[PDB]
């Protein structure tokens, strides 16, 4: 699954806050 | 909360994605994460578990989503 950091970059791209 | 968890989403053909998310995320937000990570569109995703159809504007925390929880993924 995506790492915390890859998830955070995706989140950023979608307008979501960091984990 | 805020508290990071992971959830596992399985479709009827056995495809599985495990998503890192936060308990303050909405169901709609998770669906956006799911969508990006599976090549689909967030508004075509339905998330259920047994008798509960998760509403998009409710947070994962208010649905009491636990770490590791398996959700049923459907397409619409």
């Amino acid at each position: 699954s995506l790492s915390i950091e890859e998830t955070n970059k995706l989140r950023a791209k979608l307008g979501l806050k960091p984990l | 909360g805020s508290h990071m968890i992971e959830v596992v989403c399985n479709d009827r053909l056995g495809k599985k994605v495990r998503v890192k998310c936060n308990t303050d995320d909405t169901i709609g937000d998770l669906k956006k994460l799911i969508a990006a990570q599976t090549g689909t569109r967030w508004n075509k995703i339905v998330l259920k578990k047994w008798y509960t159809i998760f509403k998009d504007h409710v947070s994962l925390g208010d649905y009491e989503i636990h770490d590791g929880m398996n959700l049923e993924l459907y397409y619409q």
